[PDB]
């Protein structure tokens, strides 16, 4: 649903990052150099950004109320 | 005493529970609420009739346009269900009513009257609504 | 003194459902409708 | 849940309107 709040096999903050990526995104970067920007090295962690898929933003079109 | 007159009063929170359960005219019909005049004085009025205002208005999140029927002894007037007060008849107010109904020539109904109209406020809170009330309240 | 208040759906309005009554909205109607959230005490030991 | 006024919600006067 969300991104995750660490990397699962290095242990690294990437929940803080997510957003700081789509805006990177928004400039003309390249998916690679987002990530680097983000001080993101090992592959590992790079895969959290690089893979995630943000289905809240999906599932909060289903509003309760209003 | 106004202490057993506040057993039939009528309070805001209580109205909104009761905007369109029928049988409206035959339970309210006997009571007496505390409605504004105002700087900080009130006057205990009758519940004579129910009237309905064309002037729409919300109280909180309900909203209702009807009105109510109220007199202090002579002096009569329509009136709305948002300037009624949750405050209990004090002395002042109770003597002030009792000397409009003695300057009016209406006789205060007798406590027994009191006492048989109170319960009925309680028996139409705990009444099933198993008729089609549901439907006309929706409506 | 509790009524079993419920929420209703496509109205999201607290209802006051006692036993033997329809459930309904007591606005617009509305067949489906779900139950608040518990009272009682809820604990995670986040792991 | 009869009366939860807790005063109240600022009573409007009939004159003041
Ligand atoms: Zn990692
Ligand atoms: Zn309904």
């Amino acid at each position: 649903m969300i991104i995750p709040v660490r990397c699962f096999t290095c242990g690294k903050i990437v929940g803080n990052k997510w957003e700081a990526y789509l805006g990177l995104l928004q400039a003309e970067y390249t998916e690679g150099d987002a990530l680097d920007a983000l001080g993101l090295k090992r592959y590992c962690c790079r895969r959290m950004l690089l893979a995630h898929v943000d289905l809240i933003e999906k599932l909060l079109n289903y509003a309760p109320l209003e | 005493l106004p202490e057993e007159l506040n057993r039939v009063r009528l309070s805001r929170h209580k109205l909104e529970r009761w905007c369109h359960m029928p049988f409206f005219a035959k339970t309210v019909t006997g009571c007496f609420v505390r409605i504004g005049i105002g700087k900080p004085v009130y006057r205990v009025a009758e519940i004579t009739g129910v009237v309905e205002t064309a002037k729409v208005y919300q109280l909180g999140g309900t909203r209702t346009n009807k009105g109510l029927q109220l007199r202090h002894g002579n002096d009569q007037r329509v009136f709305r269900l948002e300037f009624v007060s949750n405050q209990e008849f004090t002395e002042s107010e109770f003597m002030k009513w009792k000397e409009a109904m003695f300057s009016a020539g209406m006789q205060l109904p007798t406590l027994d009257e009191i006492n048989k109209k109170e319960l009925s406020i309680k028996e139409a809170l705990n009444y099933k609504f198993n008729d089609q009330d549901i439907e006309e309240i929706v409506k | 003194q509790q009524p079993m208040i419920y929420i209703c759906g496509e109205c999201h309005t607290e209802n006051e459902i006692k036993s033997r009554d329809p459930i309904r909205c007591r606005e617009c109607g509305y067949r489906i409708m779900y139950k608040k959230r518990t009272k009682r005490l809820v604990v995670f030991d986040a792991r | 849940t009869s009366t939860y006024g807790r005063y109240g919600s600022q009573t409007p006067m009939y004159g003041s309107g």
